[PDB]
RNA sequence: AAACGGCUCUAAUCUAUUAG
DNA sequence: TAATAGATTAGAGCCGTTTAT
């Protein structure tokens, strides 16, 4: 009549077929494919070639040379063809160029080629197409869309399914309620490095801004001793994260850049004592457990370090405090080398390549798990961990990163 | 628990006035945009390159595939797909055999310069030549592509191993695929543009390059490059703004006949209230000026709980009225993969100076990362306008450039 | 330099403070 | 001038080629 059927070995033919079946339909030939059904069927099919058919075509691939639904329905085409008396009921699509001679189906040999080009063959097929009164109606790539985007798409879309997320954000729970600039004028040597006392101190000005009451550094400074704490300027830190305190003394932006800075000396000095090692980044210290350090290399069944042929990939992280949505710890993940799982690999291109090898096959599953992981290897209690910013005075990082969820999805793949 | 917003994926028009998603799945299914009737190749290297090429010719005529075809759409060919023919046998081949080297080749074009799009086979026996060979052909007006033998004949290049140095076993039809789209943009025909462009809106990219003090470089999106060396610091002085901003304006006009509604300057550096007001005080009353500064890698990464793969592409956490966060990467649901290893990392869009909905401005910037006609693929991590106008910038400070994209890209 | 990402590394600048 | 931060920024390499079949 006026239908045009395809035949093709569908598991492996799909790519070619669909191109000329949507080429075709773009068009206007009227073209019947069962890649161009959903939920399909042999009744349907030998219906189709049987009495709806005019012109039928068949991809004379290797793979697609001896197949049992390409053959069954050459042989019902067959049988239309020797009804309808058509000499050319039957057009082979010749597209492998492994297939030999001599080595197609033997009622295919004797009856257009793609091998050489895709477009050259095409137009063959149309001209052979053009030269029979083979019916067509006028070119309708509208309908091409419409069925490329029904079908081939049917299933690769993004569909109405609520979805949470697990994020790089691990929320600062607390902070000290004050954040204390204690006076140190002379008990503070000036070349004294703050970065070595025992709890996180900035010099900030004529003062050391630090969440830590003003004899915490009695031990690293003998001379903190006999230091009046009414001089010491005392902030509240909900004042400095609302924007509410601004004071000639601090910018309000200046003591977030202290808080946060504190933040992460806070984070640095825990992760000495969190029997952990650290790893210098470019900007930063990741953090990384030992072979040996966790029971099988795992925390709670996820592998925070393995193997990778003669090395050792470690999981680690490093982590940046931030106040500007809220404020929460930015835990970027790593995968730091060991020769033997203690010793690190000096080398950083090594490093390097080691790290994309390891994160070829490492996914959203494999870095949230192991993020996961790692960041409640470091809690103290069960839903925080505590940076110790003073010797009574702790900074909360939740254990649970920040929550997010969207009203659209995706289907997984399987 | 934070609401996310999903930003609909943006359709692409393509030939017959058919818009899809995918710009490999639109190309095969309806055609180029633009239907150029031919590819005549111009071949600058050694008689190895001139056979590499016309080989990898050979080869691109017949379809490629990729090693999965789901995720990464295979090569029906390049007749097949652009509807025009790009052969060996219509190649001119000037034989071959830092600055020395761009001369030789510089020469070897121009003085042939008749053909569609030169293409340079670089020898794999310089970090300034492409970009200084891009330069000096900016005043001839060639469209080039640079191709490296080690990537149209990547087989036959290996280390001691064996194996080959760059594996492109797994994305053949891909980097066909960007093949045939980069010499088919630079022979003249735009494969594909904004399925949905909204009226008199104008895209600027505005980057800064560091000359080895910085420049100034801004590229207008037309659905036309601006240059500028200054000091060192990522900001425009109010008569260099004034200039840029005019440029860009007036470009603008000349295309659409009108001055644009609104006017969206995207920048990977925040503007300051200088360079603001110096933008502001020469565009029209009836323009709004909106300055988005888009930023990569910032450390935010949002895990899909549920699953092994990860956030869908297009889901973006609205942080203010101004800033946001944007997965131009992630999980495409149509390619059923992901646009990015690993994890992806969203990019964080601020509107730093100026008015406009964030969700908008998401959208357009969603838009926007289709339209890399360097790369033949789904879409970009970043917006054309930043991409585009960062190749055009490093291009330019290598040392009036021409509008077309073509001779930067 | 087909290209895009993920990473790593190196710098520069602006702030704020301190030592000159 | 130098140092300590936090923030922004850019530039160079380098590796993998996006979990299925
Ligand atoms: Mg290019």
């Amino acid at each position: 009549r006026n239908k045009i059927f395809i035949s093709h070995a569908t598991p492996e033919d799909d790519d070619f077929t669909r191109w000329l079946s949507l080429k075709l339909i773009g068009l206007g030939y009227e073209v019947w494919c069962d890649i161009l059904f959903l939920d399909k069927f042999w009744s349907t099919i030998e219906k189709e070639i049987r009495e709806n058919t005019c012109k039928f075509l068949i991809v004379s691939s290797t793979a697609g040379n001896k197949r049992e639904g390409v053959l069954k329905e050459l042989a019902v085409a067959t049988k239309v063809k020797k009804h309808l008396q058509d000499d050319m009921f039957i057009i082979p699509l010749a597209i492998d160029e492994n297939l030999s001679y001599d080595d197609i189906n033997i009622e295919i040999v004797r009856l257009i080629d793609f091998k050489k080009s895709w477009a050259k063959g095409l137009q063959d097929l149309l001209d052979a197409f053009e030269k029979q009164n083979v019916p067509k109606k006028p070119p309708d790539h509208s309908k091409s869309n419409l069925l490329y985007q029904q079908i081939f798409l049917h299933d690769k879309q993004a569909i109405e399914k609520e979805e949470t997320y697990d994020s790089n954000w691990f929320p600062i729970i607390s902070f000290p309620n004050e954040l204390r600039f204690h006076r140190y004028d002379w008990r503070l040597p000036k070349q004294f490095d703050v970065r070595t006392l025992a709890f996180p101190a900035i010099r900030y000005k004529e003062y050391l801004c630090t969440f830590a009451w003003e004899y915490d550094f009695i031990h690293q400074l003998p001379k903190t001793e006999t230091y009046n704490g009414q001089e010491s300027i005392r902030i509240s830190t909900s004042d400095i994260l609302s924007g509410r305190y601004d004071t000639d003394f601090i910018r309000n932006y200046e003591c977030q850049r202290l808080i946060v800075q504190l933040i992460n000396k806070a984070f640095e000095l825990r992760m000495k004592d969190k029997n952990v090692r650290e790893y210098q980044m470019s900007k930063t210290f990741a953090y990384w457990i030992e072979k040996g350090k966790l029971e099988k290399d795992k925390f709670e069944k996820i592998k925070l370090v393995g193997k990778q042929k003669n090395k050792y990939w470690h999981f680690g992280i490093s982590a940046a405090g931030k106040l500007y949505p809220s404020p929460v710890l930015m835990v970027s993940s790593h995968i730091i080398f060991t020769m033997d799982g203690i010793n690190l690999i000096k080398s950083k291109s090594i490093q390097h390549s080691s790290r994309r090898k390891q994160g070829k096959n490492w996914w959203n599953d494999k870095w949230r798990e192991k993020l996961l992981a790692f960041i409640r290897f470091l809690s103290d209690d069960q839903n925080a961990i505590y940076l110790n910013v003073g010797s009574e005075e702790k900074i909360l990082i939740s254990n649970k990163p920040l929550k997010f969820f969207g009203k659209m999805s995706y289907v997984t793949p399987s | 628990m934070k609401e996310l917003i999903y930003i609909e994926e943006p359709s692409i028009l393509f030939a017959h006035g058919q818009k899809c998603t995918d710009p490999r799945d639109g190309l095969a299914l309806f055609g180029p945009l633009n239907q150029i009737y031919g590819i005549k190749s111009g071949v600058v290297g050694t008689q190895k390159g001139l056979q590499i090429f016309k080989s990898y010719l050979d080869k691109i005529q017949k379809p490629i595939y990729n090693h999965n075809n789901i995720t990464r759409p295979m090569f029906p060919g390049f007749e097949a797909v652009f509807g025009c023919k790009w052969e060996s046998q219509n190649i001119v081949f000037k034989e071959i055999t830092t600055y020395d080297l761009v001369t030789l080749f510089n020469d070897k074009i121009i003085t042939a310069n008749r053909v569609d799009v030169w293409f340079v086979i670089v020898p794999e026996e310089d970090a300034q030549f492409h970009d200084q060979l891009k330069a000096r052909l900016l005043e001839h007006t060639i469209p080039t592509q640079i191709l490296r033998e080690s990537t149209l004949a990547w087989r036959d290049f290996k280390n001691t191993f064996g194996a080959p140095i760059r594996d492109f076993s797994k994305i053949e039809g891909h980097l066909a695929w960007t093949i045939s789209t980069a010499a088919y943009y630079k022979a003249g025909g735009k494969p594909w543009k904004l399925g949905d462009i909204r009226p008199g809106v104008c895209y600027l990219g505005l980057v800064y390059k560091k000359i080895e003090q910085n420049a100034c470089c801004a590229a207008q999106m037309f659905l036309g490059p601006w240059y500028n060396p200054e000091k060192g610091e990522y900001h425009l002085k109010p008569k260099e703004a004034k200039a840029l901003l005019t440029q860009a304006l007036e470009s603008y006009k000349e295309q659409n006949k009108s001055y644009p509604k609104e006017v969206f300057i995207h920048a990977r550096t925040r503007f300051n209230d200088e360079e603001w007001n110096a933008f502001n005080e020469v565009t029209p009353k009836n323009t709004n000026l909106v300055g988005v500064t888009i930023t990569k890698s910032k450390p935010l990464k949002l895990y899909k709980t549920e699953g092994a793969f990860p956030i869908m592409r297009g889901n973006a956490y609205i942080v203010d009225e101004k800033k946001a966060f944007l997965w131009t990467l992630g999980f495409v649901p149509k390619l059923q993969s992901t646009l990015s290893m690993e994890v992806p990392n969203p990019i964080f869009i601020e509107i730093n100076k100026g008015e406009a909905e964030i969700q908008q401005v998401l959208k357009d910037i969603l838009a926007l990362t289709k339209l890399n006609y360097n790369a033949c693929i789904y879409a970009d991590g970043e917006p054309v306008t930043l991409r585009f106008a960062n190749k055009i910038g490093e291009i330019l400070t290598a040392s009036t450039p021409p509008l077309a994209f073509k001779y930067y890209i």
